[PDB]
């Protein structure tokens, strides 16, 4: 929410 | 934490090379959000999260593990962009990680 994470 | 030094070999997804983990972190977002660092002002750039089965999985990624260098690129002290940028250049279809490890 306030900690984005991203798929690689 | 232990050094490790891992070796993915990207997987042809579509028109895309994929790794296979997620990412968090980075110096443009709230260290104390991240819930794999042993020290909450960490801004490093840490995997969130790896795909069952996927490249980086059989290399030898770990949920947790901290990204130190890509092909011999710092990635102590970039934002969050400027990781995923590293990791996804579609050109590379081997990338070499130096990770920390817990």
């Amino acid at each position: 929410s306030r900690w984005p994470t991203s798929i690689l | 934490a232990v050094v490790q030094r891992v070796e993915i070999h990207k997987l042809r997804q579509g028109e895309n090379l994929i790794l296979g983990f997620s990412i968090g972190g980075g110096i443009d977002q709230d260290p104390s959000q991240n819930p794999f660092s042993e020290d909450k002002t960490d801004k490093g750039i840490y995997v969130t999260r790896v795909s069952e089965g996927g490249p980086a999985e059989i290399a030898g990624l770990q949920i947790g593990d901290k990204i130190m260098q890509v092909n011999g690129w710092d990635m102590t002290m970039v934002t969050h962009d400027q990781a995923r940028k590293r990791l996804t250049k579609r050109s590379e279809e081997v990338v070499r990680l130096l990770v920390t490890r817990q």
